[PDB]
């Protein structure tokens, strides 16, 4: 059943890749409502502030 | 339990800090200045250097909740303060030397080991109790869940004090000379004592003799410490050795290293980091700790103090280490030392006064009696099989008398000719004869070969 | 018998090993400061003391000797036979009236060479324990498992606490 | 005369809050868990007659 | 206090860990949902209650329901509706029932409850909502027509 667990693991990895590559503008609007607008990378946050 | 473990992380909100070098950099050579600039301003405010040179070297204690810090100087300078904010709760002059400082179950109460007796102070500087029995105490340490304060004295005595009631439950004679090295096991609640013999002794208030003696060093033992889990014991001695022992029924040295000088002070963090106090130099070893002791192969962080070290402790829920020395007090930054997620009901740093006073009432109702301290905290669950006469003997010593023993028969005075004391001896003899019947019943429980 | 003390000196000398590797990047404590100004490499062995292993072996020996049971001789020299300075009770009579205490349980520290463990029982703690196994349990491990598991909200989640404290009758 | 008694002599009769109910269930389970211990037995079984 | 709040968060865990298993949400996104749901839970479990916190709690779950729905189409995953969607929908209905009991006179709150039941709830659930509203608001002819129209 180890291979079956690995099969499920790559299925998660495949679905996770497809959900991040192309995102409609509606989904970005919804994601701010559900997850908020938080940046945890220092250089990324500096770009936002400047 | 993995699914039980899996549900745990989701509720937990915080993650421990880290510190990894890059491109082959050694974390040992990284200095505190590099860490301060690279971390946020709130953590940078936790690194500071108090300079108090006029009075003697300082011993420090962190409150069980990491909010409060108290320290005492050798010459008699004692002050208690919140260390997160920079406010002074009290600063007083005790009129003689001070050897140790400890909190008592909260920031409200302070116990100081003065030159001649032991004293109890408020956090505002008001003296409360002076214990005349405890004299010439060198080391102090508080057992929180039993409300017991343990004292080691110069004369060679170990004493236990019940702060809840104010009575000394036990006073034990170690009979090993001077007592100067002491630590407790938070998991076990036993007391560890080091000796010049090279042995460590385990003590409980119930026994008049040590629970165990373990030979650990080829010279005198100078420091001892155990982890929060109660699994590992770290010791150092004059033989220039750092040792780690397995306390879980094995008592063998897991790791050994040679040092330039014996470690005066040792401590454990809540995540298993080990710190050694060597003169004016502090060294920290870090290990993965996941069912493993820390690695003594190479240190994790180093720092050089202005003066020789006189006290070490990790803050309970923060990534800081408190160091006391001759120059004063310094605070180091140790990423990954503090436990991230605290419980709001047992030790809340962010607790109001009304939250505090509800917690103390719960703890007071819930105190563990002193005699229950043993090497196994779960020994009360186990069923003891002993002989019936064995239980009968043990009931006698704990009580001082047999509660089922029958006193010798005395006849009652009666009338109609039965009070002349000639009848009394007759009636006494008649009864004793009947009892004598009982004990004797219990006590019993080739042709010429015929004539022989 | 001296073979045993030789061996138990050997393995104690083996556990308390003298040579150990040093720490690599350890910061060195200050030994001397020159006011008119330099860490110096050390001699490793700069200590001498009393022979600690001999003392530990002695003490463990007397601890073992004290805890062993005793053999009681009830012989009376002139009881039914002649008694005097030259006259002594016969060895067979000594054997007949010498009672042996039963061999006790093994000490917890026979196989622990560097540990001495006290054998005395805590009567005050034993006063609280249950003496006999209760009726529904057939094995000791079952009862100690039942006692050991905590039920309070301190150690359990709220659902776990509620399922652990489910009442049997609700009206 | 006719007399009225409580079937359980210690319970609280009125409407209870969630904290009150939670503590009551905790107390009952605790008493059953340590029912065989000598100190628990001595106190629990003492009646005045 | 928080023991009720801690009570409700653990109930939310089994559907969140399923969302991780499908790959619809990342582990960091699961953490963000738990943190924000805890903050909204604290507002509605206080001794002092406001109508606005209940609306904020309800609106958050609706936005979460839409975000799940859009992602399921891109993956083409249609299983496990009961473990995920029905758990969230049942939790929202409990909030409306508590709010409607507290503020019976507010017709706008009643109509918002009706609107949610049409989109996400069983028709037998919406039948109860109309009957409950008409029981205390029978003096409004327009409310009768809305039930008859449905």
């Amino acid at each position: 059943a180890v291979a079956a667990a690995e099969e499920e693991r790559r299925l998660r990895q495949r679905n996770r890749l497809r959900l991040e590559e192309d995102k409609p503008a509606v989904e970005r609007c919804l994601e701010e409502l559900v997850f908020g607008d938080v940046e945890n990378d220092e250089d990324a946050l500096l770009r936002r502030l400047r | 339990t993995s699914i039980k473990a899996a549900r745990s992380e989701l509720l937990l909100a915080e993650e421990p800090g880290f510190l990894e070098g890059e491109d082959g950099e050694d974390t040992a050579k990284i200095c505190q200045a590099d860490i301060v600039e690279a971390v946020d301003i709130a953590s940078a405010a936790k690194h500071f250097d108090l300079n108090l040179r006029q009075f003697g070297p300082y011993r420090l204690n962190y409150s069980r909740t990491g909010r409060h810090l108290a320290f005492g100087g050798r010459r008699g300078h004692v002050a208690a303060l919140d260390w997160v904010t920079k406010k002074l709760m009290c600063e007083i002059n005790v009129m003689e030397a001070v050897r140790d400082i400890r909190f008592l179950h909260s920031e409200a109460l302070l116990a100081v080991a003065q030159n001649r007796w032991l004293h109890i102070y408020d956090n505002q500087g008001i003296e409360l109790h002076c214990i005349r029995r405890c004299d010439r105490v060198t080391r102090l340490e508080f057992l929180p869940f039993h409300f017991l304060l343990a004292t080691a004295s110069e004369t060679g005595f170990l004493t236990y004090l019940d702060v809840s009631v104010g009575k000394i439950v036990a006073a034990l004679n170690a009979r090993a000379g001077r007592l100067d090295v002491m630590s407790q096991n938070p998991y076990n609640a036993v007391i560890h004592l080091g000796h010049s013999n090279g042995t460590v002794s385990l003590w409980s208030p119930a026994m008049k003799e040590p629970l165990a003696k373990i030979l650990c060093h080829r010279g005198g033992v100078r420091a001892v410490a155990v982890d929060s889990t109660g699994t590992y014991m770290a010791t150092s001695g004059l033989d220039h050795q750092l040792k780690i022992f397995d306390l879980r029924g094995t008592y063998q040295p897991l790791s050994t290293r040679t040092l330039p000088h014996g470690a005066g002070h040792l401590a454990f963090s809540q995540r298993g980091l080990l710190v050694a106090g060597m003169g004016d130099v502090v060294n920290i070893w870090a290990g993965q700790g996941k069912a493993s002791p820390p690695s003594l192969e190479q240190p994790y962080l180093t720092h050089r103090l202005s003066g020789p070290v006189h006290g070490l402790q990790f803050c309970p829920f923060e990534d800081v280490l408190g160091v006391g020395h001759t120059g004063g007090i310094t605070s180091m930054l140790v990423p990954g030392a503090g436990e991230p997620n605290f419980d709001g009901l047992e030790s809340n740093p962010y607790r109001s006064r009304k939250q505090r006073q509800e917690w103390e009432v719960k703890a007071l109702l819930e105190k563990v009696p002193a005699e229950l301290i043993c090497l196994d905290p779960r020994a009360l669950a186990e069923v003891d099989v002993i002989s019936l006469e064995q239980g009968k003997k043990e009931q006698i010593e704990r009580l001082g008398y047999d509660p089922q023993a029958k006193a010798p028969f005395q006849p009652k005075p009666k009338q109609k000719g039965r009070s002349s004391t000639a009848s009394l001896v007759k009636r006494k003899r008649k009864v004793m004869d009947e009892e004598h019947r009982d004990k004797v019943r219990q006590s019993l429980q080739s042709a010429l070969d015929r004539f022989v | 018998k001296e073979k045993k003390k030789k061996e138990q000196m050997i393995d104690l000398q083996n556990l308390l090993t003298t040579q150990s590797p040093s720490v690599k990047s350890l910061a060195v404590p200050t030994i001397e400061e020159l006011e008119d100004e330099n860490h110096r490499q050390m001699i490793k062995e700069a200590f001498a003391g009393d022979d600690v292993i001999r003392d530990f072996l002695k003490e463990k020996r007397e601890a073992v000797e004290a805890s062993k049971p005793k053999d009681v001789d009830l012989t009376l020299p002139g009881w039914g036979e002649w008694g005097g300075v030259g006259l002594k009770p016969s060895a067979k009579k000594r054997r007949r009236f010498l009672i042996k205490a039963p061999e006790g349980p093994p000490r917890k520290d026979k196989n622990l060479p560097n540990v001495i463990i006290n054998e005395k029982r805590n009567i005050h703690a034993a006063a609280h324990q249950v003496r006999v196994l209760p009726y529904p349990f057939t094995h000791h491990w079952q009862f100690e498992r039942t006692i050991q598991t905590p039920i309070g909200s301190t150690w359990n989640t709220q659902r776990a606490f509620q399922k652990l404290t489910t009442p049997k009758v609700v009206t | 005369n006719i007399r009225l008694w409580k079937a359980n002599a210690s319970e609280k009769l009125g409407v209870l809050t969630s904290r009150e109910k939670a503590a009551k269930d905790y107390n009952q389970k605790l008493k059953e868990k340590f029912q065989h211990y000598p100190h628990i037995k001595r106190i629990a079984r003492h009646r005045h007659l | 206090m928080a023991e009720i709040i801690q009570e409700r968060i653990e109930d939310r865990l089994p559907e969140l860990e399923q969302l991780e298993r499908i790959g619809l949400f990342s582990h960091a996104e699961i953490k963000a949902i738990i943190k924000k749901a805890s903050d909204l839970e604290y507002k509605i479990q206080r001794r002092t209650l406001f109508k606005e916190d209940f609306i904020n709690y309800v609106q958050y779950e609706i936005n979460l329901l839409e975000l799940i729905q859009r992602r399921r189409t891109r993956i083409g995953y249609s299983f496990k509706k009961d473990e995920i969607e029905n758990s969230i929908v049942h939790r929202v209905q409990g909030v409306f029932q508590r709010a409607s009991a507290k503020w019976k006179d507010d017709v706008q709150l009643w109509l918002s409850y009706v609107a949610f039941c049409k989109k996400w709830a069983t028709k037998t659930r919406l039948s109860k909502v109309f009957s409950a509203m008409l029981a205390i608001h029978s003096n409004k002819p327009a409310l009768w027509i809305m039930a008859a129209k449905w």
